[PDB]
RNA sequence: GGGGCUGAUUCUGGAUUCGACGGGAUUUGCGAAACCCAAGGUGCAUGCCGAGGGGCGGUUGGCCUCGUAAAAAGCCGCAAAAAAUAGUCGC
RNA sequence: UGCCUGGCGGCCGUAGCGCGGUGGUCCCACCUGACCCCAUGCCGAACUCAGAAGUGAAACGCCGUAGCGCCGAUGGUAGUGUGGGGUCUCCCCAUGCGAGAGUAGGGAACUGCCAGGCAA
RNA sequence: UCCUCCUAAAGAGUAACGGAGGAGCACGAAGGUUGGCUAAUCCUGGUCGGACAUCAGGAGGUUAGUGCAAUGGCAUAAGCCAGCUUGACUGCGAGCGUGACGGCGCGAGCAGGUGCGAAAGCAGGUCAUAGUGAUCCGGUGGUUCUGAAUGGAAGGGCCAUC
RNA sequence: CCGACUUACCAACCCGAUGCAAACUGCGAAUACCGGAGAAUGUUAUCACGGGAGACACACGGCGGGUGCUAACGUCCGUC
C-alpha cells in the first residue's frame, strides 16, 4: 500500500486538474498487471516449463501458475490443450509494492538502458509492455537461474483513451524516451 | 467463353424453363438487346454473339453481358445404350426467359448499336429485338 | 455485468419451475437490502412479498442485508404464507449460489415452518 | 481471487548502497543490497 | 458409383392442432427440435414429442426467440 | 472393431453377472461399478469377468 | 475402348536434404535510407534562370561546373573482354 | 392517486440497435473493508461476507434521436384449384384462391401485479 | 445390408445401372447429476515470436463446437470445465408410432434399489438418426422346473449368456 | 542502376447495383392430407371376423418430374 496512498489524494487531484473530470469515478485506476513469461520451447520437455515457472516463481504469494495452449499449430509443433506458458494475473492489493520493485529499482538495472516506449496500447488506453529478460529483478541473484528469461508484462488500467494511459503511467514516473 | 469458376455440382437436373425475365430492363449501359423468345444460349452461343456485336465498334465502349450459364448440361457418348450411368458433362447452357435483357452496350452512336446487336441477333438462336435505357 | 448475465442461469430454474407448474420461492440479493417473494403458478401474480425495504421490517436491525437480517424476514414471509394457508413452495435460486445470505434466508424461512 | 498458485513471496528489507534507500516490502527471500537506485540512474543528464 | 441410399423413417407430424389424445401417444416425430416442449409435453431420447396427459393438442409459437410449442389443454 | 466383450460379475452370493464391453487394450485395469443385483434387490459391486 | 493394381520404403499422419544458396526475424554497431531537432560549427548561400558536360556521342530529366557564360562527373555502346578454367587420350 | 425505483411476468424486434440528454432524497449500480462463511487447475476480477465514507464515471432506467433494423397495405404482378381452349418443350380464357419482394406509410412500444421512497 | 440429403410434385410414403455422400465402430469415460462458464476469426499492443504460440484490450457474433457423413437442432446450451457418482439398475409398463410378417421405436408412471443437489428434480447410456444378422446346433454359469421302477444322476426345460 | 511518372488492366476485402440454383431460404401460395362441428343426399357407401379367389407382364392420354437429345408408340416414379 505504498504508491496507492501517493495516488489516493495527489494523482487523483493531479488528474482532475489534468483532464477536468467531473466525477471522481472517470480518473483512471490501475487495476492489474500480466506478468506472463510465454516460453513456448518448452513443447517438447516439461523441465524447460517447469524450471521457467521456477525461475518466474519470485513476484505474487505462492506457487508458479502453469497455462495451456489455445489450439493446435503444425508450424510451432503443438497440439490442443498444452502446457506451454507461464502467466500472472496480478490484480488488486497485492500488486502495488510490485511497481516500486519494477518502474524504480530494476529500471536501472536493464543491460545498456535507454528507454521504453510510448506508443503501444491496446486501443483503449492499457499498457502493454515486455522485458527481454528477468535479471533485472532483485529476487534473481545469477547463481542457481540458467535463462535470460522474457516476459510480456501488460499494465490495464481503466482509461477511456490512450492518451490518459499513458498520462496515468506519466503520473508514476515512466521512463518515456 | 464463360463456365463457372469453382462450381459446386458435377451434374444437375434438366429442368424446367418456366415463368418470365427476372431482370427487367436497362441497367448497366445506355443500349440493350432483350430477349423474346423462351430458350437456352449455349456459351459457345455467346461468345460467337460477343465476338460480332463487338466487332462493329471494334474497340470502343464497353458491352454488358448480363447472363451467364453456370448449368451443366450433359449428353451420353454415341453408340451407347441408355442409362448406363449419367452422362459426363459436354457444354453450359443458360436458361433465358422471355423479356431478358441479353447485352448492354454504352458509348456508341444509336444508329450503329443498332446494327451492332441486330448483328448480334443473327448469332444468337432466339428471336429477340432492341431496347432503350428505360427511364425511372 | 454480472446480473443480466446471473438472469439465464435463473431461466433454467424458472423455466423448470413453470414447466413442472409449481409455485417457487423467488430470492434477490442487494448490497445493503435482502429480498423474498412467494409468486403464483400463474407466473404474473405475486402472492406472499416480504422483504427488507418495508420501512416496518427493517428497523429491527443496525444494518439490513446481512445474514442475521436476511433470516429477519425470511422467518416472516412463510409466516405470511402459511397465513394464507401455503404447504408447497420449492425454493428458487434466482441464479445466486446457495451458500450465503440466500442460503440463510432460507434457513429462516425453514424455521417458520415451511416446506422444501 | 484465489488460492495458492502465485509466484512466491517473501517480505524483505532492503537498501540500495549509494545513499539512498528503497526500504520496501519484497519477495525475493531473506534480504537483498542493491547497487544502483533510481535517483542514481542516469536519466536526467 | 450411386444409388446407395436408406429407408425412410416417416419422421413428420402424427397429430395436427386441436385433435384430442390420451396420455403417452406420440405427437411429432423429428430429428432437431424443430417444435419444442410447452405444457404437458415431454421430449423422449431422440426428441419425439408425446402427449403426458389427456386433452387437445395445441400448436404455438413463443419464447424470446420464436420457438414452436406443442401444449395440451385437458378437454 | 477392437472393443471385445467381456463379463461383470457381482461379488455377492449369486453367479448373475452384468455384460458388456471393454476396451483392454486401452485400459488395462479392470472394472469397478456397483451396479444394482437383482437377487439380492441390493448394491454390490462388480469386478470383471471372463 | 473399360476394370484392377502399381504411383518417391513406411503400404494411415509428427522430415531432422548434418551443409552454400533463397525467405524471415533475432542480436550487434551505427549509417538521410536504418533520421530528425538551427543548435555545437557557421557568412556571405539556395532555388528559378543562362550554361555545358572524363578520348568520343550521350548520360541521374538530374549531377563535380558556370553570378549570366566556356571548361569540368557516376555511367551507356567505345574500350587493356575472357578463354583447354574436370580429367585422361590423339596427329 | 401521481411520480419513480425494484421484483416477477404477458407479448415477444412498431417491442432492437447506434447516437443526442438525465437521474443518486429513495432505490439501484459502482464503492470501501476483508482473518473469519465461502470462493478458486492463479491474485477477495467473478463468486462470498462485512459494511455502507465517496460516486452517478460506468451499468441501468427514462427523455431525445428513423442514422439503421423492424411492421407495412391498396392496386398490379408470379403461381394455381378446377372448367375448357391454343400455332400444346409453353401459354390463353372462364371462374376460385393469392403472394414474395417493392411502393405510400408506420415505427423509437404497450401490458399485468407486488413492495418501498417522494408529492397530494 | 444399414444411415443422411435430393430426385419427391409443402401430410407420411414413393422408382431408374438417377444425383451426392457415410457405417460393420468409438466412450467406464467422451456416462449420470449438481455447480460454473461461453465461441469463430480479425486487427491494437506486447521479449525471443515474425504470418502461427503464450498475454492483454476491443471489434465480432456462434461464420465455433457437438467421437465420425450429411441433415435437423442445440447458450435454458445438446458446447465447455470443475465436483461427487455409476441410472451404462432390475421387475414392469397405461399409451401410441411404425413394417405384409418377423421385427423396431418413443413413453410419463408403478414396485424395489442407487447417485447428485439443501430442495423440488434428473438419471433404467452418449444431441438425434448407421456402428448389424433370424433359426438350428452346441458351449459356460445359475436354477430340482422336470428328470421315464425308485434314490439320485445323465439329459432336457428355464434364466443369464457365448 | 537510380528511379519517378503512367497504364489497357491482373486486382482483394467493404460499399451500391445485376442475374442463377434439386442437394441456397431471412420470405411464402393454390391445392393436398388430418381433426372437430353441421345439413342434405347414398340400396352400410365405414370397418371388423370368417370361407373363397384371382392378381404381383401393364398400356396409352393428362398433369408433376427423373433420365434421353425436355428424340422416341423410350424408360422409370407420382397422380387422375
Amino acid at each position: 500500500a505504498k504508491l496507492h496512498d501517493y495516488y489516493k489524494d495527489e494523482v487523483v487531484k493531479k488528474l482532475m486538474t489534468e483532464f477536468n473530470y467531473n466525477s471522481v469515478m472517470q480518473v483512471p485506476r490501475v487495476e492489474k498487471i500480466t506478468l506472463n513469461m510465454g516460453v513456448g520451447e518448452a513443447i517438447a520437455d516439461k523441465k524447460l516449463l517447469d524450471n521457467a515457472a521456477a525461475d518466474l516463481a519470485a513476484i505474487s504469494g505462492q506457487k508458479p501458475l502453469i497455462t495451456k495452449a489455445r489450439k493446435s499449430v503444425a508450424g510451432f509443433k503443438i497440439r490442443q490443450g498444452y502446457p506451454i506458458g507461464c502467466k500472472v494475473t496480478l490484480r488488486g492489493e497485492r500488486m502495488w509494492e510490485f511497481f516500486e520493485r519494477l518502474i524504480t529499482i530494476a529500471v536501472p538495472r536493464i543491460r545498456d538502458f535507454r528507454g521504453l516506449s510510448a506508443k503501444s496500447f491496446d486501443g483503449r488506453g492499457n499498457y502493454s509492455m515486455g522485458v527481454r529478460e528477468q535479471i533485472i529483478f532483485p529476487e534473481i541473484d545469477y547463481d542457481k537461474v540458467d535463462r535470460v528469461r522474457g516476459l510480456d508484462i501488460t499494465i490495464t488500467t481503466t482509461a477511456k483513451s490512450d492518451e490518459e494511459g499513458r498520462a496515468l503511467l506519466a503520473a508514476f514516473d515512466f521512463p518515456f524516451r | 467463353m464463360l463456365q463457372p469458376k469453382r462450381t459446386k455440382f458435377r451434374k444437375m437436373h434438366k429442368g424446367r424453363n418456366r415463368g418470365l425475365a427476372q431482370g427487367t430492363d436497362v441497367s448497366f449501359g445506355s443500349f440493350g438487346l432483350k430477349a423474346v423468345g423462351r430458350g437456352r444460349l449455349t456459351a459457345r452461343q455467346i461468345e460467337a454473339a460477343r465476338r460480332a456485336m463487338t466487332r462493329a465498334v471494334k474497340r470502343q465502349g464497353k458491352i454488358w453481358i448480363r447472363v451467364f450459364p453456370d448449368k451443366p448440361i450433359t449428353e451420353k457418348p454415341l453408340a451407347v445404350r441408355m442409362g448406363k450411368g449419367k452422362g459426363n458433362v459436354e457444354y453450359w447452357v443458360a436458361l433465358i426467359q422471355p423479356g431478358k435483357v441479353l447485352y448492354e452496350m454504352d458509348g456508341v452512336p444509336e444508329e450503329l448499336a443498332r446494327e451492332a446487336f441486330k448483328l448480334a441477333a443473327a448469332k444468337l438462336p432466339i428471336k429477340t429485338t432492341f431496347v432503350t435505357k428505360t427511364v425511372m | 455485468d454480472k446480473k443480466s448475465a446471473r438472469i439465464r442461469r435463473a431461466t433454467r430454474a424458472r423455466r423448470k419451475l413453470q414447466e413442472l407448474g409449481a409455485t417457487r420461492l423467488v430470492v434477490h440479493r442487494t448490497p445493503r437490502h435482502i429480498y423474498a417473494q412467494v409468486i403464483a403458478p400463474n407466473g404474473s401474480e405475486v402472492l406472499v412479498a416480504a422483504s427488507t425495504v418495508e420501512k416496518a421490517i427493517a428497523e429491527q436491525l443496525k444494518y439490513t442485508g446481512n445474514k442475521d437480517a436476511a433470516a429477519a424476514v425470511g422467518k416472516a414471509v412463510a409466516e405470511r404464507a402459511l397465513e394464507k394457508g401455503i404447504k408447497d413452495v420449492s425454493f428458487d435460486r434466482s441464479g445466486f449460489q446457495y451458500h450465503g445470505r440466500v442460503q440463510a434466508l432460507a434457513d429462516a424461512a425453514r424455521e417458520a415452518g415451511l416446506q422444501f | 481471487m484465489k488460492k495458492d498458485i502465485h509466484p512466491k513471496y517473501e517480505e524483505i528489507t532492503a537498501s540500495c548502497s549509494c545513499g539512498n534507500v528503497m526500504k520496501i516490502r519484497s519477495t525475493v527471500g531473506h534480504d537483498l543490497n542493491l547497487d544502483v537506485c533510481s535517483k542514481c540512474h542516469p536519466f536526467f543528464t | 458409383r450411386n444409388g446407395r441410399d436408406s429407408e425412410a423413417k416417416r419422421l413428420g407430424v402424427k397429430r395436427f392442432g386441436g385433435e384430442s389424445v390420451l396420455a403417452g401417444s406420440i405427437i411429432v416425430r423429428q430429428r432437431g427440435t424443430k417444435f419444442h416442449a410447452g405444457a404437458n409435453v415431454g421430449c423422449g431420447r431422440d426428441h419425439t414429442l408425446f402427449a403426458k396427459a389427456d386433452g387437445k393438442v395445441k400448436f404455438e409459437v413463443k419464447g424470446p426467440k420464436n420457438r414452436k410449442f406443442i401444449s395440451i389443454e385437458a378437454e | 472393431g477392437i472393443r471385445e466383450k467381456i463379463k461383470l460379475v457381482s461379488s455377492a452370493g449369486t453367479g448373475h453377472f452384468y455384460t458388456t464391453t471393454k476396451n483392454k487394450r486401452t485400459k488395462p485395469e479392470k472394472l469397478e461399478l456397483k451396479k444394482f443385483d437383482p437377487v439380492v434387490r441390493q448394491h454390490v459391486i462388480y469386478k470383471e469377468a471372463k
